[PDB]
RNA sequence: UGAACAUUGAGCCUUGAUGUGUAGGAUAGGUGGGAGGCUUUGAAGUGUGGACGCCAGUCUGCAUGGAGCCGACCUUGAAAUACCACCCUUUAAUGUUUGAUGUUCUAA
RNA sequence: CGGUGCCGGAAGGUUAAUUGAUGGGGUUAGCGCAAGCGAAGCUCUUGAUCGAAGCCCCGGU
RNA sequence: CGAGGCACUACGGUGCUG
RNA sequence: AAGGGUUCCUGUCCAACGUUAAUCGGGGCAGGGUGA
RNA sequence: AAGGACGUGCUAAUCUGCGAUAAGCGUCGGUAAGGUGAUAUGAACCGUUAUAACCGGCGAUUU
């Protein structure tokens, strides 16, 4: 804890990135605690406890406590995630958009521009939608002034600016290095409530209570699902075979050495976060317009699938598998490997660069994400199954659990690799010189 | 057929495992500490912020 | 018995390397390395009795090394045999049930 | 080595070697040539253990 | 009538920001991957940045206190 | 017989390396040993891969002779044959270099 | 690597009949013994073959013959004869020995 | 048809190995005072005798 | 099998049809 | 056929070696390929 | 049998050693703190004074 701090402070490039990474997470909850004008936190706070929809609640835990208290970032990262994929699907549908994306850097930059103007259009639709939805029957709002044109107009302006800032803050820190703006926002929001509960439990009891018993069950579950993710992540699919022989001697034999070990064996990091972002995105807004004055049919469809009864589990689970397997197919890698091999003076047979190598990456890519997608659905049923006897825990198990493991495991996969050579270098230095 | 062919090559590619993953689970627990400790920082620094700006 | 345990040792290594052994292993036939045995009868009975595939007649051809132009001597890697063992039922690629 | 060979007998070693030869060295050596998993130490055993058993038989009909 | 006039202005702040990204894409692309280099510093348009964060902490004191 | 082992302390009879001691990390069959901090040369080591093989001219342990280094006993820098006369069920070393007889 | 039978030289002989010069009746190669045969089928006489036919003749095998021997119980010469040894021969049959050929055989 | 070669003939001459007659020599029992003669046995040398094909010769080609 | 045509393709070629 | 024995093809590389240059080759480098 | 042919290691040409029990296997003793023969010591591991390796006597396998 202390050691990792010295190590990342010691190399000056790491220091000043981890400065903004930490602070971003901090500034995320700065905004959430301080109410904004044109909407007041308290009226919103009771109104979301009463619910208009199970739909709304789900939406609230990804996006964080910035939708719970009436504050900027409320819409959150989730319209940008919904936008990026929708643009990528729309590229195939249109003849016109396909050409803009293919043509050079500038075309790919325009697509990327259209998506961020996209994102902001959906934000203004959601702020209109949310603002007028609330005080017209299911609740009432405003102590700054009572409802009216002024009240909704000012309300819109605030959240829109909020979302602009959020999208620019995510983009900023990707560029600089360390952490993604997608993982930053979801992570801040969900985990904020977690340490008081944990902190409470340790103090109260150690051999059991009731409240300890339910948390303790979830503690077995959490470790199981962590095991399974590190189980799928170890494997061997890296093929090593030196090109030619180039006489013998030197080491065990001096051949042109070409090691090609890619992959990791892990899928459903990025895709699982998209798949969930997308399906709640129509749904939540639909709910808002039918609790308020708007659509009653659009909401009904949302209910038909997502959670309410365990009959609806099988409809979210086909959609999860599907949206993940979709997202990966879009992401370019089924043939990346073969183009690289060519570029390097490293050649070989039994896997000769060109078309045959490509066919092998395309095989690899497919079975890999499909199996990572399957694990995701199993993981959900496992709390369901063990809870149908011993009580009904409702701590981190299912959706709650995956977000936390993926984020710490992504971030300290990349970050422990830098960190751990820093540690090694420190220890060997003390030992060789003085220390 | 078609769906059996996806399943009959996937049944031999289901391997991907190790033991000593309890090492990695001890670091999932240290990884958990980092999220508990960053969200406890929020309560600390954002409460100084609740004095001021709240 | 039909044959002993030492007439059930005849496979030490497959052959999968590139064209006509990845192409002619997926779409049709199958291929495996027969070191220096000089038999066909026992390679048919091998992947029956052990493993789980049934095959047609095993087809035999000698390969006169995979040449190395110059080495410590002149190179040259010693003789071996390639055999098309040729499936008729089971239609799997083997390496099922853990290594075989 | 020493005590290993000596604490076996005629009947015992016979039933142990079928396993050694076929699918404790057999599985390994095939796997190994295919890049799946080959560990050099593991080759040194099994191969040199089934071998050890056959010695005793023609030497003294079991140790 | 500060909240009404400055409100229209808050929207203005949204413009200069929505554009900063649109044009600020000579090394950024949604989920792109570009590790910076010798180029960077603090923008030229970061004056917009400071104008933003400052703008909302500003609506803090003005709105309630 | 032998004075070196795998934890031997020397004092060194090699010039520019006298008054210097360390453990004997490993014995070589070339009549060599590796003594600490002295066999270091600046070695022009290729950084092909950069982070998987180190750049620079890195200080790197060679090997010096066993017959131009000299044991330190436990009080004296004396070296002139060590006794194996004593048996504890296997040969044991002691000094006859000074005749102090500390094993 | 041999046998009978047949011929035919040559080697020892064994057993019978002469060994003729001149002179000597004739049968003297030489040497020695020597008046000797007196029997009655037996020489001789009467006849034969051979010896000489050179001087009457006898000799010597055999038929007749029981007829009592003969170098002439001469004598010439260097030696005298019968008869016995025997030089040696002329000559014949046996025992053979050997070398040639011939003939027939089988058993090498 | 002399010569030379081949074919044929033997009347006679010439003629090996082989068989070894005779002559000469050495030794000594014995006799001899010497000199010399020396049986028997054993030996050295000499060769009478018989010796074919071949040659000579007589024809033909 | 097939003169020749219908598709897409990296422009190497493959399928469809006769 | 004989004989050669991989010289065939593929990815690659040009210092020497093809009467020259040489990106190319049967040259350097190693694999892939001969199925009754 | 002498002598070969062809293999054989962790893998890879050849050398060294050895034979499908194949750079070894057993058995009795010596010996040992470092090692797994070489070009090329790498990858993996083993020993550490009493548990690697090497040496010698006997045996085994010896296509």
């Amino acid at each position: 804890g202390l050691d990792f701090q010295s190590a990342k402070g010691g190399l000056g490039e790491l220091k000043r990135r981890l400065l903004f990474v930490i602070g971003a997470l901090i500034v995320f909850r700065i905004g959430s605690f301080i109410p904004i004008p044109g909407i007041d936190a308290a009226v919103l706070a009771k109104l979301l406890e009463q619910q208009r929809g199970t739909i709304i609640e789900m939406f609230n835990m990804f996006s964080g406590g910035a939708l719970s208290r009436a504050s900027i970032f409320a819409l959150g990262i989730m319209p940008y995630i919904s936008a990026s994929i929708i643009i990528q699907l729309l590229t195939v549908v249109h003849p016109t958009l396909a050409e803009i994306k293919k043509e050079g850097e500038s075309g790919r930059r325009k697509i990327s521009q259209y998506t961020r103007y996209g994102t902001l259009v959906l934000a203004i639709f959601q702020s209109i939608g949310i603002a007028t939805g609330l005080p017209n029957m299911p609740g009432m709002q405003g102590l700054v002034i009572n409802p009216g044109f002024a009240f909704y107009f000012t309300a819109v302006v605030s959240l829109v600016t909020g979302t602009m800032f959020l999208m620019w803050l995510g983009e900023q820190i990707t560029e600089r290095g360390i952490g993604n703006g997608i993982s930053i926002i979801i992570f801040a929001g969900i985990v904020a409530g977690l340490p008081p509960a944990i902190a409470h439990t340790i103090e109260q009891a150690r051999q059991g209570d009731l409240h300890f018993l339910v948390l303790l069950l979830v503690a077995v579950l959490v470790f199981a699902v962590t095991f399974f993710v590190v189980f799928v992540e170890r494997g061997q699919r890296r093929i090593v075979v030196n090109y030619a022989k180039r006489q013998q001697g030197r080491r065990v034999y001096a051949a042109q050495s070409t090691h090609l070990p890619l992959k990791v064996n892990m899928a459903g990091v990025i895709p699982a976060i998209f798949a969930s972002s997308i399906i709640l995105f129509p749904a939540t807004i639909a709910s808002w317009f039918g609790g308020g004055t708007g659509w009653n049919w659009l909401t009904t469809i949302s209910l038909y699938l997502q959670p309410g009864q365990p009959l609806y589990v099988l409809l979210y689970a086909s959609a999860i598998i599907f949206f993940c397997f979709f997202y990966t197919a879009l992401v370019f890698n089924p043939r990346e490997t073969a183009d690289n091999l060519k570029k390097s003076g490293a050649f070989v047979p039994g896997i000769r660069p060109g078309e045959q190598t490509a066919k092998y990456i395309d095989k690899v890519m497919t079975r890999l994400t499909l199996v990572g997608a399957l694990y995701i659905t199993f993981i959900c049923l496992i709390p369901e199954f063990m809870r149908d006897a011993m009580k009904v825990p409702f701590y981190f198990g299912g959706t709650s659990l995956l977000i936390v493991v993926v984020v710490i495991m992504d971030f300290m996969a990349q970050v422990q690799t830098l960190m751990m050579s820093s540690q090694y270098e420190s220890a060997l230095k003390k030992a060789n010189l003085k220390g | 057929e078609a769906r059996t062919e996806v399943r009959k090559v996937i049944w031999p590619t289901r391997q991907e495992t190790l033991h000593t993953t309890l090492i990695v689970a001890a670091v999932t627990a240290v990884m958990s500490l980092i999220l508990w400790g960053l969200d406890g920082i929020l309560v600390r620094l954002v409460s100084f912020i609740t004095g001021l700006r709240f | 018995m039909i044959r002993e345990e030492r007439l059930l040792k005849v496979l030490r290594a497959p052959h999968v390397s590139e064209k006509a052994s990845t192409a002619m292993e997926k779409s049709n036939t199958i291929v495996l390395k027969v070191a220096k045995d000089a038999t066909k009868a026992e390679i048919k009975a091998a992947v029956q009795k052990l493993f789980e595939v049934e095959v047609e007649v095993v087809n035999t051809l000698v390969v006169k090394g995979k040449v190395k132009r110059h080495g410590q001597r002149i190179g040259r890697r010693s003789d071996w045999k390639k055999a098309y063992v040729t499936l008729k039922e089971g239609q799997n690629l083997d390496f099922v049930g853990g290594a075989e | 080595m020493k005590a290993k060979e000596l604490r076996e007998k005629s009947v015992e070693e016979l039933n142990t070697e079928l396993l050694n030869l076929l699918r404790e060295q057999f599985n390994l050596r095939m796997q190994a040539a295919s890049g799946q998993l080959q560990q050099s130490h593991l080759l040194k055993q099994v191969r040199r253990d089934v071998a050890r058993v056959k010695t005793l038989l023609n030497e003294k009909a079991g140790a | 009538f500060l909240i009404v006039a400055i409100g229209l202005v808050g929207l203005i702040m949204l413009q200069q920001g929505k554009g900063a990204d649109m044009g600020a894409s000579f090394g950024a692309g949604a989920s792109a991957t570009l590790f910076g280099s010798s180029g960077s510093g603090n923008f030229m348009t970061r004056m917009t940045a400071l104008l933003a964060t400052l703008f909302f902490i500003i609506s803090l004191v003005l709105g309630n206190i | 017989a032998a004075k070196i082992r795998r934890d031997d302390e020397v004092i060194v009879l090699t010039g520019k390396d006298k008054g210097k001691r360390g453990k004997v990390k490993n014995v070589l069959s070339s009549g060599k040993v590796i003594v600490e901090g002295i066999n270091l040369v600046k070695k022009h080591q290729k950084p092909v891969p950069a982070l998987n093989q180190p750049g620079g001219i890195v200080e790197k342990e060679a090997a010096i002779q066993v017959s131009n280094v000299a044991i330190f006993n436990a009080a004296t820098g004396k070296a002139d044959r060590v006794g194996f006369r004593f048996e504890d069920g296997k040969k044991v070393r002691f000094f006859k270099s000074n005749s102090e007889t500390i094993k």
